[PDB]
């Protein structure tokens, strides 16, 4: 009934903004790179 | 003031630049001309790849 009397709802003109594109957010930063930080376990266990 | 350029993007378009009848031609021989029992070869010589 909306779309038959021309009203169009909006998803994300909410936070439209996401600046990701793949250009502003170089490699993975929560799964490739925080993978390799919480690789520092292999220097905390050659500290133990 | 340096600057940096955003990073190259990859080409997704296809080239698919035909008219909307075609993207492909097939070419064949004519039916008549259909093998039922032997032996047969041809030869396919690609001009491009």
């Amino acid at each position: 009934f909306l779309q038959i009397n021309g009203y169009a709802v909006s998803r994300g003109f909410k936070d439209l903004e996401l600046d990701t594109p793949s250009i502003e957010k170089r490699f993975a930063y929560s799964f490739l790179q925080q993978l390799i930080r919480y690789v520092d376990e292999a220097h905390q266990y050659i500290l133990e | 003031y340096n600057l940096e350029a955003p990073d190259q993007d990859h080409a997704a378009r296809a080239e698919v630049c035909s008219g909307t009848g075609e993207r492909f031609r097939i070419f064949r021989a004519e039916k008549t001309y259909a093998v039922k029992a032997g032996r047969w070869y041809f030869e396919f010589e690609t001009v491009t790849a």
